[PDB]
Formats: C-alpha cells, sequence, structure tokens
RNA sequence: CUAAGCCGCCCGGUGGAUGGCUCGGCUCGGGGCGCCGACGAAGGGCGUGGCAAGCUGCGAUAAGCCCCG
RNA sequence: ACCGAUAGCGAACUAGUACCGUGAGGGAAAGCUGAAAAGCACCCCGGGAGGGGGGUGAAAAGAGCCUGAAACCGGGCGGCGAUAGGAGGGUGCGGCCCGAAAGGAAUGAGCCUCCCCGAAGGAAACCGCGGCGACGCGGGAGUACGAGGGGAGGGGACCGGGGUUGCACCGUCCGUCUUGAAACACGGGGCAGGGAGUUCGCGGCCGUGGCGAGGUUAAGGGGGUUAAGCCCCGUAGCCGC
RNA sequence: CGGCCGCCGAGACCCCGGCGCACGGACCGAUUGGUCCGUGAUCGGGUAGGCGGGCGUGCCGGUGGCGUAGAAGCCGGGCC
C-alpha cells in the first residue's frame, strides 16, 4: 500500500524526487527491493535509473516514510548519486 | 483488515469503559487533593493500596494497555492530526486521517482551514 | 569545553563536504529552487562590492 | 456598582434592589434574621423588624444558638433579640422600598424574594492579657443585600 | 550501563550492510565482522603490521574489525581491509605491496569471503 | 411544597495565588578611575519651600546666588 | 544559556526606614486603573457612611482600581434528609436530576424478532440395570446450552458520560522507627507559595569520539570581530614506549 | 465414633481475546532505536537496593508556527 504525497521535478540536477507513504498494518517494514518494484512497477520508472533515499519507521506507527529519486539518465546518477549508495542499491 | 480493525476497537472501547480512574490514595479526603486529582504511587510501609488489599482502589499496570493496533486513535477510528494552517491542513491523508484545529487558531484562519477541509474531503474533529 | 584540535578540523571538514549535498540544505529548510548548483562557486569580483 | 448581587434573574421592569457595605453588626445574627426574612412582604417584613426591636417577638436560631435559653411559647427553641441587626436591615428595607417607588412599583404589593447577608472586611484590633501576651480582638462586618419584585 | 553502540552513522550502516550481504551470499564471515565492530568502543580491536607480517602469506587477503596501526615492519603482499588505518600503517602497507581499503570494498571484490582471514 | 445537617454546580463576599510586565538586584573577560583633612575632613545635630509632613537637595544668600560655553 | 516581587542585595517603594533592647547591637512589611481622568454631571432615599437611577469608557478596569486561583462564608438549584453503626472508600446495578459543543449516532441509538458458526465446559424428560439408602451406571449425548465471532428484518432518538443517593458484599486513615501499627507509640485544623545529593581537587570504572608508538597541550602570542564568540601558532610540562 | 452419597466453594487449574518482558530471526532508521514474525509447563508479588524507558517545568542555539477575527493564566466539561 504505497501512497505518494509529493512527486516534484528538478531541472536543474535533472530528476524526480518522490515522497510517499508505506501503509503496512500488521506487517514489517517492506523490503527496499519490493518498494523500488512496486515504486517503478506503478510510476512507470526506469529501474536502473532510480534510487530509495530511505525508509524510515516511526514508533508504533504502521506508516512509513520513504524518500526516492529518480534521475534522467545514469550520467547524472553517477555524477549526483555517491558511491555508498550505490553500491546500497546494486545499480553499479 | 477491515474485520480485525473493528474488533480491536470494540476490544478497545470495552477494555476502556471497565477501566476505573487511577487516583492518588485519600485524594477524596483535602482539597489538596481534590483539586488536583493524580495518580502517585503509595510508597508507605503501612499503606493498604501499596499491599493492594481487596476493598481498596487499584493500581496502574501494564496489562491494561490498548491493543496495539488501535492504541491512541479517535473513537470513530481515523487518527488525529493537529493543524496549525491549510499548509498543515493539506498534508493529511482523507481516507485514515482526521484534522483537529489548534485551540488557539483564531476565527480568520479558522474559516479558511474548514472551506479548504471541506472541498479535500477531510474530516474535521472541532469544526468551529 | 575542551576538543581535541585533530577533531574539530575533522568536524569542519565534514561540515564543509555538507555544504554541497542537496538533501541536507534542502531539508535544514533553505530554499534553493531557482539555485543552479551546489557548492556555488562565484568569481572574485563579488569581494569587491561594498553597496 | 461598587459590589454586586447573588441574585442572577434580575427583572428591572418588575424588581427593585438595595445593598448596605461595611455594617458594624454581627453576621451570624445578620444570617438569622435575613433567613427569617426571606419570601416575606415588605410591609410585613418590617412589622417583624419593628417588633423584635421592641421585643416583643423573638427571632429563632437555627445555626448559631450555643448556651441560649428558650423562650415561651410554640417553635421556642433557642430565640433572641437582636434589635441592632433589626435596625440596620429596617435602613436597608427602606432603602429598597424608597427605590420601588421610585421606579414605580406599589410598595403594597412587593414581596422579598431575595435576601443575604455576607461577611465583609474584618477590622483588626488587639486586648491585653495575662502573662505578658497581645490577643485578637477584632470586629466582624455585614454586608446586606435585597432584591423585592412586585406581585399581581 | 546499558551499551549504545557505535555512534557513527557510516560504521551503523557498515554492519547493517554486512549483516545483509551475510545473509544475501549464506556465509558467517561477514556477520562475524558486524558483531566484532559492533563490540565496546573500549574494547574494539587494534592490529599492528608486525602482527599482520607475522600471520599473514604472500596475497592473502585480511580483515581487521577495527584499527591497523604501523608499528612494526612489514615485508608481505596483503590486501587489507580495516575500519580505520593510521596514515603509517597505510604508508607501509603500500610500500610493502599491498592494499589498504576498506570493508565495503573488500565486499565488492570478494562477495563470498573465500580466504579472508579476521584478525583483531 | 420536612427543620437542622451532608455532597455537587452557579452566583456574591473574603482573600491575594497564578499569568503578563520591570527605572531594581546578582555575576562577569575587557576598558576607565582611584585617596579627603588645621586653607578645618568623613560622620552627625539643627534649620531651609506660599500652601511642606517624609525622602532628596541646599545652609540665615538656605529644593538656592554669580560668570564663560 | 543568572532572578522576575515569599525570587533577586536586607532594601525595585519617604530602607538600614518604621520598630526592639539601658547598652553593645538587632531589624521588617510594602510594585501594577485606564489609550486618554474622560476619576461619575443631575434626580430619589439616608443624620452620615452609603444605596438606587442616570452618565464616561472598546472593556468598570471605580481609585477598597490588570487577571482574581485555593481555603472559608452567604444565597439559589439537583440529590438525600428525624428506627440507624463504622477510617467516610471499593465492585455492580437501581431511583431522582443534568446532558448544545468537544464522544458515538437519522449513512441509524437504546430496544424487538429471526438465522449460522463456536473453545474450555456441559444438563434433563424417558427407557434398562446395580445398591438397604442417599444415589449411581449404559442410551438419550458430547444433545439443549455455552465466552465470543457473523448475517437479516422491524422501530425511529437515544447511548456513552456526569451529580447525589439506595441496596448486597467487602474495607480498622496517611507518613515513620520497629520482629511486630488501627493502636492507649511519634509527626498529622484547612489552603496557597517556598523547601533538601550542589561546586571544586585527586583517584577507580564504564558509554562514545579523535589520533596512534605516540598522545595532548598549560601560561601566553598573532589574525579577525560590536563582542570574551571564530582561525592559527605555542613541546614548557604530563602520561606511554 | 466407624463409613458412604450428592452438592456448594478462590486471582489456584483449563479455554478464548489483549498488554508487556526475556531470548532468537527478517526488514528498515544519518546518536541509544523502529515494524513484523517464532518460543516461553520450564516469563509477569515485592521492602532495602541495582538497571532500562518515558511524562512535566525555566532559559539558550536552530527549525516549523500560532495570536486583538483574541496569547498566557483561571473555572466547569469531552476525548486520548
Amino acid at each position: 500500500e504505497i501512497r505518494i504525497k509529493e512527486i516534484k521535478e528538478n531541472k536543474l540536477i535533472g530528476r524526480k524526487e518522490i515522497y510517499f507513504e508505506i501503509y503496512h498494518p500488521g506487517e514489517p517494514t517492506p523490503s527496499r527491493k519490493d518498494v523500488k518494484g512496486k515504486l517503478v512497477a506503478m510510476l512507470d520508472l526506469n529501474p536502473e535509473t532510480t534510487v530509495i533515499q530511505y525508509i524510515r519507521s516511526y514508533f508504533g506507527s504502521y506508516i512509513s516514510k520513504g524518500y526516492a529519486k529518480a534521475y534522467d539518465s545514469k550520467e547524472r546518477m553517477l555524477y549526483i548519486e555517491p558511491e555508498y549508495i550505490l553500491i546500497r542499491d546494486g545499480l553499479i | 483488515d477491515e474485520k480485525e480493525f473493528k474488533r480491536l476497537l470494540r476490544v478497545r472501547a470495552r477494555l476502556k469503559r471497565k477501566k476505573p480512574r487511577f487516583l492518588r490514595q485519600e485524594w477524596w479526603r483535602y482539597p489538596k487533593f481534590k483539586n488536583d486529582p493524580k495518580w502517585r504511587r503509595p510508597k508507605g510501609i503501612d499503606s493498604k493500596m501499596r499491599l493492594k488489599l481487596k476493598g481498596k482502589p487499584r493500581s496502574p499496570s501494564i496489562g491494561w494497555s490498548s491493543p496495539k493496533l488501535v492504541r491512541g486513535l479517535h473513537p470513530s477510528g481515523y487518527e488525529e492530526v493537529l493543524v496549525h494552517n491549510v499548509k498543515e491542513l493539506e498534508a493529511l491523508d482523507p481516507k485514515r486521517q482526521a484534522a483537529r484545529i489548534a485551540h488557539t487558531v483564531g476565527k480568520k484562519k479558522r474559516i479558511e482551514i474548514i472551506k479548504r477541509a471541506e472541498e479535500l474531503g477531510i474530516k474535521v474533529l472541532n469544526p468551529r | 569545553e575542551d576538543i581535541n584540535k585533530k577533531e574539530k578540523r575533522l568536524a569542519l571538514m565534514s561540515a564543509i563536504a555538507a555544504t554541497a549535498n542537496y538533501d541536507l540544505v534542502r531539508a535544514r529548510g533553505h530554499i534553493i529552487d531557482n539555485v543552479p548548483q551546489l557548492p556555488l562557486i562565484v568569481v572574485d569580483d563579488l569581494q569587491k562590492v561594498q553597496k | 456598582k461598587r459590589f454586586g448581587y447573588s441574585f442572577q434573574n434580575f427583572d428591572p421592569k418588575r424588581m427593585a434592589r438595595a445593598s448596605a457595605r461595611d455594617l458594624r453588626i454581627s453576621p451570624k445574627l445578620a444570617v438569622e434574621v435575613c433567613r427569617e426574612l426571606r419570601g416575606m412582604m415588605l410591609n410585613d417584613a418590617l412589622r417583624y423588624l419593628d417588633d423584635v426591636i421592641a421585643l416583643k417577638r423573638p427571632v429563632p436560631l437555627k445555626r448559631y444558638n450555643d448556651s441560649q435559653g428558650h423562650k415561651p411559647g410554640k417553635g421556642f427553641g433557642p430565640g433572641r433579640y437582636p434589635v441592632k441587626v433589626a435596625k440596620a436591615i429596617k435602613k436597608v428595607l427602606l432603602n429598597v422600598k424608597n427605590n420601588a417607588v421610585q421606579k414605580g412599583l406599589d410598595p403594597d404589593k412587593l414581596k422579598i424574594i431575595h435576601i443575604a447577608a455576607h461577611k465583609g472586611p474584618v477590622l483588626r484590633g488587639w486586648y491585653p492579657r495575662a502573662f505578658g501576651r497581645a490577643t485578637p480582638f477584632n470586629e466582624q462586618t455585614t454586608h446586606i443585600e435585597v432584591v423585592v419584585e412586585e406581585i399581581r | 550501563m546499558k551499551r549504545t553502540g557505535p555512534t557513527d552513522p557510516n560504521l551503523r550502516r557498515l554492519i547493517r550492510y554486512l549483516r545483509k550481504k551475510s545473509n544475501e551470499y549464506g556465509v558467517k564471515i561477514w556477520k562475524d565482522v558486524a558483531w566484532r565492530l559492533e563490540r565496546p568502543r573500549r574494547q574494539r580491536a587494534e592490529v599492528n603490521v608486525s602482527k599482520i607480517n607475522r600471520y599473514a602469506n604472500d596475497g592473502e587477503m585480511i580483515v581487521v574489525p577495527g584499527s591497523v596501526l604501523g608499528a612494526g615492519k612489514l615485508e608481505k603482499k596483503v590486501i587489507v581491509a580495516a575500519w580505520k588505518f593510521s596514515e603509517t600503517a597505510r604508508r607501509k602497507i603500500i610500500e610493502a605491496g599491498g592494499e589498504a581499503i576498506t570493508i565495503e570494498e573488500l565486499i565488492e571484490r570478494n562477495p563470498t569471503g573465500s580466504g579472508v582471514r579476521i584478525m583483531e
């Protein structure tokens, strides 16, 4: 259950930043690969040119706040996003 | 699951109807306690409430807590969010969140908040 | 309160590095909608403006 | 203006009011006399106060009656003759009658629908006692408030 | 008192990544390194190039869950990965002919961790 | 339609808590300034205002007198 | 990164004043109208103090003046109230009373009727038999019922909550030393404010962070600044090898 | 006094629902953590005392705001 609160476009960088909430009552925090796949499938994104900046769970709440980015191209990805995030997301 | 949600709401309602008001011992005896109703743990050596004798007021315990799924929710089932302006009002989820306008907000801003909530479909707990 | 010189230098370096992060600058609260790039480098002519 | 009335439903078209502040009389006896006078007609209350002053009719005591002897007749019981309190309350009643007359109400149809006495400020003094002890000697003052209504 | 664990967010992220990679590849070395890095700070492992030279063979991969110091003399060609390297230790390793890399780099190079030696 | 009495709410009195305010305190690296008196000191007493009691200021020229700015 | 009128100097104010002691000496309490006095003209009553009208003001904030809490006192309203016993309460419900908002609710309340599933548990009518008897055994039957979980129909405004009181059962106050407290053991008229593990030096240990066979500066100096903030230097010294 | 029959009677024992805790696991947090699953016949009284988390008050550096269309404070109520 993904509800996207905000989508904003940055032409100066060339990326779409998405702020969303995952509503998972009675279920663990969704895995990064599951969240990426669901977001890419629903929003029609390029899976090799998008990362999940963070997923945060706040105390006894079943709603986790997720922030993700989708760059225009792999060149912008390697230019802006750093090495540790690239290893974590497995796009390099 | 909506069925489980409703069942747990009913369970919480029954539990909190049965729950007593935990109050300091001898609260009724003095105005200094009756005017400030709180709970304080009895710590005396001969305190009957500390000894947990029958026929005496009970003490708070971890077992009285609400079920985890519906803990802290509004009795209507929504989750309350305190709102101070239109920007905070617009960030709510109309399907599962309700807006409570801060008591300090004036009428001029409350009118705009109510209008925006009505045109966004967001429930308001205190509409003026 | 005392702080080691090397620790202070490392903290200063980390803060300088964090200055050039788009996510941190936006999360702090600054408005960078029309900012060309981060970090913002300007020519040395800026140092002579006194009005 | 300076002091307010405990009556809540005052109607200037049908009612009149009066008061007296900082009276050097016993608040307890004022309470007893006001309780006796509550619910009575104005002229009947004036006659009652006149009888009490003339000592022809005792005032019963229901709250403050320690070490008080009984009186002849039915209903007694402790009773006494608070002449000073009766005189002060009579002055207040005359004032309220004047207020009602100036409003335009008939003085012969006025019923006392509200009357009360309150403790006011205490004027402090001291009286010497044995073994070098200074001991309080205080005066308790009374506020009197009355509201009468014209019955039809 | 309670153990608060590492304060460094980078180290906490490294520990989480080590556990995740251990689960992914079905090996125990990464989980072992994770808990060894999670041990209290006042007991964090410190290893010298002298010990590395004593117990290391040529062309071996060494992982240190802590700091590597440069007291002693090194002669072997060893790929050493550690959380922190002293300047002298890094210089000595490079001069001896090995590599001074990070634990993330070591995981990237050898995801299975075969033949890696843990040294404290 | 119970007399006194008991508990709760409202109104009024008594009282002066809370809140807000502050020409006053307290503490400081740095900077400034540091002795008066027989040419009669400091500290005091008494006087002094049209109506003037206290404080403050003045000294029979007495909430003041003269001169340059 | 001090206090905000019981705090801060004892003194925010006619304070080292009033006042106490022969004397050395001791030493309080006490701040606030309003933007502007616009500080209530005139009428009735009262010996007066004052009371009632009528005016000023956005608001009496009315000088007994910003807000006006608690204790206490008087009146009004709701409940009980002169054959009933326990520290003044606990569990459940009944009578009377309140119930606009913030709780649910005409997208349906209390309430009435019907149907399905069902944990642990669990009858009886009747039939046969055993026992001197209370009674028991096999079938009925793991059936009727059963905490709770679901569905349908009818009706159309309460339910939750609150004040008081009644009934049934239970309950000998709070803190404290003590083996032992209801104690005929001590501290306990009420309310409001104030009130008790602080600072330095040395040492042991732990949580974290920096550098690392090295670690770290002290006093002090320079740059810059409204400023004591900020930057650089400073190996004396101390610990370790 | 020697035996028997049936009932009544706890927070004990059994069952359903909920909470926390101890341990292990998965996933996710830019400073101690968070969500969910698994086991608990072999976890749930407690004085002295030890340990962990949380609520409240004044002021400072930031960050986001409210207020004469009515702040703080105070009085009676609803909800968590």
